[PDB]
RNA sequence: GCUCGUAGUUGAACCUGGGCCUAGCCCGCCGGUCCGCCUCACCGCGUGCACUGGCUGGGCUGGG
């Protein structure tokens, strides 16, 4: 059975996330959550929420700090720390409209944020210095970028070509592989903590 | 299949889709501009003209009508727009 | 030719959640249609979509929904008559939406409750 | 040159900006390109790794 | 699809967009109006000034250069045809296969074609009378068809 | 016309004026236009960019040459984006307001793409033949366009 | 009082976000009408609603931090709006009433405007931000604000830094706090990389024209009081060229006080130097930058003894070898005033 | 057997001027303090990058 089940939003979940301390944070068109699972007294009510900054699509947390990156439909993603900030840090490309359907903070490489957007580009980001880094246009839409857990420069994004794209970040020439296997698109793409599996 | 973007289909697809079946339709017919080595006249001519076009005076040609491009005659200049 | 262009597009849509694409060219558009969408996206059944122009609709649909349907004479209902609608409609009343031409504008049988307006049944989806 | 140059468009500054931020996140990249080079260079991994233990010094 | 005939055939002419400049296209609207005049006067169907603007003349339509389309231009100056140009196509046509039926009877497949061109005309007819456009009660028959010719 | 100059309406009247002699041996549309409108707000921050409004047979009177003029008028004149419109007082007139902004390039599409809720944003796409001088002014065509309608709009080369 | 009673008899009870937001607006505008209008029964009618405040208040519910980064957040019950709306109150009594400005008085405050800059509700942190502005310059005798502004100072930068522009109206409240702070109060230093920080944040906002005044407010505040560093260095570099090659003169005419307050204070003669070549480049430097920069050797000659004889050495020749004509009748008072001095 | 055809039936999309209040800033005007001017004096004027307050003066933007 469960450990903890509650009527969260009204649409359905597009992201969700653990933060690093236990607690968990859910995206939907409704805006961002925050919620205590693992409490004394178990609370259906959240903690903590956020509706300005436009649709949100999808989350990922930092490594070690509170903070963490909501990818909304604006174009931009921004950039909450907890504890000590409320609307947090917008960081967009410059002219940007088509909606990040995904974000990944890059676990090995703090502060570098991959993200897919439905112009079928990926964008990077670098969270030291706040502004966008490298933008490329693909052939078909990605469904999903995801990061090496033991390589920090490699990438893999999902794309509607039903295809796997291994990309190097600091040379987004070619592609480092190209699996090819399936029949419809690839929804989810997820490296295995060893860094060696898809 | 399955998925694609929809409202943003690449240039060399929407390029051998037929006319009345790009995203938004549009021709693929084009100007010309004519002129023969004698004259210094510019006859500005259609790409798919059905007319037996003629230049200012001087009873020449410039084109013949076909089943898709007007065939320009001879030894003649075209920029195309 | 059915000039219920809303039944083309929906046709198109119920065609693509069979075959199992994940957007389609709705060639004809309108503003019903856009309206329809609407209240679909509000509901989350379809992802999000664009009106390009010549135009068409590209539709980017989730794969949540099982089946879009217009009523073709389009009769009119009172609330008391819109409960026994929506549950002769729908295979259960939690389950999909019934959508109203109403006075107040195109929305969905529970904001019809909430905005205590009436209207006519024009299409449904769940 | 202590001579300030003329403003250029807001695009072109931008694409100054963000391509040196490129250099930067490079070089903070190839900083780990010495250790992925020994990794799928070496003939055994051993998994987990010895430096995210929880009692790594102990 | 096509009316009469069995088949599709998709041949159309595309309308590009921005119904405003092709600016190297030169010459001013009131030079085409002027132009369209004198073709009118010569004695040109709107179709055919099209044509011969397509041909010669730097113009893309009427309609994006000028306010106006050709017709309606020739409507504003009174310079239009008594049977709006297809109307008036298909009577002659009409008229060139009884003219033909005369010559010649027993070609039933003519006979065919010209109860076609009859049933197209009264088509056109019905739906010119309801838009205003021609007096009513007209009669499409040799009686008056050959009154009409030109 | 309609005008009692303001301080920089005279200016941009005195450019016109000036277009005529001491300059090129090329003057059409110079000598029968007199002071029409004009107006000067920001755009974007730091940077303005100077619109005037021109009568409406004077569009087409103005398509007959706009190379070299604006080039002049950018030079010559307060080193900012000039941008030449007509004066109108719906949804036509906001098509037109588009389609005279962008003079020498044919838009082709218009993307109104909604997103997971109710908000929509529209996004026009230009021709693909006309890239590079353009794209450092496609922001002062937005933000002009969002200050004279009131539509965010956001122009963008099809890729 | 009979205004406030009903409001707080409605609001007592379990209620929902829009008409809470309802009760906001009516709580602003009841602050606006108060700040036309007896004045020390004003001042103790506000700490009194705060206390009923701090009475109604839970003490087990406060704001906690971020779970994932280690500081509080600046973002349904909304019992912030009567605090906002009382320290609204007080400052337009404190702004318009010179009299109420004592150290007496603001005592029942200080305790009490602490919780009102660590309050998480942006409407609170403003009006509490505005509020400190306008009290800045009270002595009170034995330092008791010594404390308060050291907290105000640590959350005007943290709420700088946490805004996701700083055009928006928080960051531009605290830019006013901080600027009000480093114009008066020299007993709170700044650090330099805060100081680094907002400078960088502000590199792009001293050009924008509709905050240009706000931020070259907070640029001379810092050129205020000495503070050597290579930010400060690097962002003159660039109001130098904001100076000549801006296009307008309400920009070019504050940039021209803002490197005039920084020529005229800050103490090598190889970089003073390197200013005066600077200067001499854009006199031979396009119009309307002449003319800026004419005028910003005048202002120097003006305000400078052997710093007066190296201007006047090195600015005369190259403003003869320059002698359109406005610029030329310019140097022409140029040289008369060389002359003069 | 096919085609044309009338009563009948279904019939494309496109289509919410004026004034008042309000907040923020600017430009300008006005009263006072300080300083300066001139007037024999009375007096007035300049006077907010010296200070302060007002303006149902003008301009831009947001909200009702
Ligand atoms: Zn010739």
């Amino acid at each position: 059975e469960e450990t903890w089940r509650v009527a969260a939003h009204n649409n359905i979940v597009k992201g969700l996330t653990f933060t690093n301390d236990k607690k968990l944070l859910s995206c939907a068109t409704d805006g961002i959550k925050l919620w205590d699972p693992y409490a004394s007294p178990s609370n259906t009510t959240p903690i903590a929420t956020w509706q300005e900054g436009g649709p949100y699509t999808s989350l990922s947390f930092h490594r070690s700090a509170n903070t963490f990156a909501a990818s909304s439909g604006q174009g931009c993603i921004r950039i909450w720390d907890l504890e000590h900030s409320t609307a947090g840090q917008a960081i967009q490309w410059p002219s940007f409209v088509d909606t990040i359907t995904d974000v990944c903070f890059n676990q090995v490489e703090t502060s570098v944020i991959g993200s897919v957007a439905t112009d079928r580009s990926i964008i990077l980001f670098d969270l030291r210095t706040n502004m966008p880094v490298i933008k490329t246009v693909l052939h078909f839409a990605c469904n999903r970028i995801v990061f090496n857990p033991m390589e920090a420069m490699n990438l893999a994004v999902a794309s509607e070509d039903h295809n796997i794209y291994i990309f190097d970040a600091r040379n987004f020439d070619k592609a480092l592989n190209i699996q090819k296997g399936h029949v419809a698109a690839v929804m989810d793409v997820e490296f295995s903590p060893t860094g060696e599996e898809l | 299949v399955l998925a694609v973007d929809l409202l943003n289909p690449s240039p060399a697809s929407e390029a051998r889709k037929h006319k009345l079946k790009t995203l938004v339709p549009a021709p693929r017919s084009f100007f010309m501009d004519v002129k023969c080595p004698g004259c210094f006249t510019i006859t500005t001519v259609f790409s798919h003209a059905q007319t037996v076009v003629i230049c200012q005076g001087c009873t020449n040609v410039l084109c013949q009508p076909t089943g898709g491009k007007a065939r320009l005659t001879e030894g003649c200049s075209f920029r195309r727009k | 030719v059915r000039t219920s262009v809303l039944h083309d597009a929906l046709n198109s849509i119920n065609n693509a959640e069979k075959m199992g694409k994940r957007q389609v060219m709705i060639r004809p558009s309108s503003k019903v249609i856009v309206k329809f969408l609407q209240v679909m996206q509000r509901h989350g059944y379809i992802g999000e979509f664009e009106e390009v122009d010549n135009g068409k609709i590209v539709v980017q649909l989730n794969g949540r929904l099982n089946k879009c349907g217009v009523i073709s004479p389009r009769y009119n209902v009172r609330l008391a008559e819109l409960e026994k609608w929506v549950t002769k409609l729908l295979p259960a009343r939690q389950f999909g939406y019934v959508i109203l031409t109403t006075s107040a504008g195109i929305m969905d049988h529970e904001e019809a409750r909430r905005k205590h307006v009436a209207g006519k049944i024009i299409g449904f989806f769940y | 040159s202590k001579k300030l140059e003329v403003p250029l468009a807001k695009r072109q500054q931008d694409r100054l900006m963000r391509e040196a931020a490129y250099k930067k996140t490079n070089e903070t990249l190839d900083r780990w390109i010495e250790t992925v080079k020994h990794n799928r260079r070496a003939e055994h991994l051993v998994f987990p790794l010895a430096q995210n233990a929880h009692d790594r010094g102990l | 699809g096509r009316l009469h005939s069995k088949g599709k055939g998709i041949s159309a002419s595309a309308i590009p967009y921005s119904r405003n400049p092709p600016a190297w296209l030169k010459t001013t609207p009131e030079q085409v109006v002027e132009q369209i005049c004198k073709l009118a006067r010569k004695g040109a169907t709107p179709s055919q000034i099209g044509v011969i603007l397509r041909d010669s003349h730097g113009i893309a339509q009427v309609k994006v250069v000028t306010g106006n389309k050709i017709l309606r231009i020739l409507k504003s100056n009174g310079l239009a045809p008594d049977i709006p140009e297809d109307l008036y196509f298909l009577i002659k046509k009409a008229v060139a296969v009884r003219k033909h039926l005369e010559r010649n009877r027993k070609d039933k497949d003519s006979k065919f074609r010209l109860i076609l061109i009859e049933s197209r005309i009264h088509r056109l007819a019905r739906y010119y009378k309801t838009v205003g456009v021609l007096p009513p009660t007209w009669k499409y028959e040799s009686s008056t068809a050959s009154t009409l010719v030109a | 016309s309609r005008q009692n100059p303001s301080d920089l309406e005279r200016a941009i009247a005195g450019a016109l004026y000036d277009l005529e002699t001491n300059t090129a041996d090329l003057k059409a549309a110079l000598r029968p236009l007199q002071f029409v409108s004009a107006r000067e707000i920001e755009v974007g921050h730091g940077k303005k960019a100077i619109v005037i409004f021109v009568p409406v047979p004077a569009l087409q009177g103005f398509h007959r040459v706009q190379q070299r003029l604006t080039r002049e008028l950018e030079k010559k004149f307060s080193d900012r984006h000039v941008l030449i419109l007509a004066a109108r007082r719906l949804t036509a007139v906001h098509d037109a307001i588009l389609t005279d902004l962008v003079y020498p390039v044919e838009i082709v599409g218009k993307r109104l793409r909604t997103k997971e809720d109710g908000s929509k944003v529209l996004k026009v796409i230009l021709d693909e033949k006309e890239r590079g001088g353009v794209d450092y002014r496609l922001d002062t065509y937005s933000e002009v366009y969002r200050r004279l309608t009131g539509r965010n709009v956001t122009f963008e080369f099809p890729q | 009082s009979e205004l406030t009673l009903p409001l707080q008899s409605l609001l007592m009870e379990k209620l929902d976000l829009r008409t809470v937001r309802k009760i906001d607006e009516l709580l602003l505008r009841i602050t606006k009408g108060l700040l036309e209008n007896a004045s020390q029964e004003v001042l103790v009618f506000c700490y009194e609603v705060i206390q009923e405040v701090y009475r109604s208040q839970k003490p087990e519910e406060l704001p906690k931090m971020d779970p994932r980064l280690k500081r509080f957040i600046v973002q349904a019950k909304h019992t912030y709006k009567m605090t906002r709306f009382a320290i609204d109150i007080l400052r337009a009594v404190m702004k318009k009433h010179d009299h109420l400005r004592t150290a007496a008085n603001l005592i029942g405050f200080l305790p009490v405007l602490g919780d009102a800059v660590l309050a998480v509700e942006e409407e609170v942190k403003v009006s509490a931000f505005k509020m400190l502005t306008v009290i800045v310059k009270v002595p009170f005798k034995n330092n008791e604000s010594n404390g308060l502004y050291k907290v105000a100072h640590k959350e005007a930068i943290k709420s700088i830094a946490m805004s996701s522009s700083t055009q928006s109206e928080l960051a531009q409240a605290a830019l006013k706090l901080i600027s009000v702070i480093l114009r008066d109060r020299r007993d709170i230093q700044m650090r330099e990389a805060a100081l680094d920080m907002l400078l960088s944040k502000l590199k792009d906002d001293l050009t924008e024209p509709l905050y240009r005044h706000v931020t070259f407010n907070f640029l001379r505040s810092v050129l205020d009081r000495k503070l050597e560093t290579a930010s400060v260095y690097d962002t003159l570099d660039h109001v130098g060229t904001v100076m000549i090659t801006n296009d307008d003169k309400d920009t070019r005419d504050l940039a021209r006080g803002a490197f005039f307050q920084f020529l005229r204070e800050y103490p090598k003669r190889n970089r003073w130097e390197k200013q005066l070549k600077f200067i001499v480049a854009n006199l031979k430097y396009r119009e309307g930058g002449r003319l800026s920069v004419m005028e910003c050797i005048n202002l120097l000659l003006k305000k400078s003894d052997e710093f007066t004889q190296e201007v006047a050495a090195t600015c005369f020749i190259p403003l003869v070898f320059v002698l359109s004509d406005k610029c030329r009748l310019a140097a022409g008072e140029l040289i008369k005033e060389t002359f003069r001095v």
